[PDB]
């Protein structure tokens, strides 16, 4: 429990950061998922934003929406196993919501503070 | 590496594709893009490593 108030910390943080969209900060988000999962996370993470991809934000949002994301509740199962529920958003430069969702984020990671994601599954609410 | 190339195209043919202006800037990205793709399924990495290194010119081309 000093070790999961601190998992919980780094849980947050990374849903943040892998579901945002600011297209000024791509190759950060990058860097940071490519140093925060194990292979096929980062990989799918990308095989997901590839404009290959109908869904991608990249197509929808393009250079005039913007995702943010909001942590509603963790559910801690295991040491190993955590799902993170929260809500999306996307609006212009103008304010005008366009998106906005609930999502489930069901992982499983590691931690000792070396936090590394071995799995990411999303699901809509 | 195949899969080091795979998250480096991706990344290049994104900011090509957020810079590209009209359908024909964007025709070309959305087509090297693919054919990255479809060449490291082939399992040709020497031939993608250098259709991303077309991709990678157009982004230095396109700043």
């Amino acid at each position: 429990n000093p070790y999961i108030s601190v998992a919980n910390i780094m849980l947050q943080n990374y849903v943040k950061q892998r579901e945002k969209y600011n297209y000024d900060t791509l190759k950060e988000q990058f860097t940071f998922i490519k140093n925060a999962s194990t292979s096929i996370v980062y990989m799918q993470f990308a095989n997901f934003m590839n404009i290959d991809n109908s869904l991608s934000p990249v197509i929808r949002y393009q250079k005039l929406y913007r995702r943010s994301i909001n942590i509603i509740s963790i559910n801690n199962i295991n040491n190993n196993e955590a799902t993170v529920t929260f809500e999306s958003l996307a609006q212009n430069n103008t304010g005008e919501i366009l998106e906005n969702m609930l999502w489930e984020a069901k992982i499983g990671f590691i931690m000792d503070f070396h936090f590394i994601v071995t799995s990411y599954k999303l699901k809509l609410l | 590496n195949a899969e080091e190339i795979t998250e480096k195209a991706t990344l290049v043919g994104i900011e090509a594709w957020l810079l590209a202006k009209d359908e024909e800037q964007k025709k070309k990205v959305r087509t090297l893009n693919r054919q990255v793709k479809k060449l490291l399924q082939q399992n040709d990495l020497d031939q993608a490593k250098r259709v991303l290194d077309q991709l990678k010119s157009v982004l230095e081309d396109l700043k």
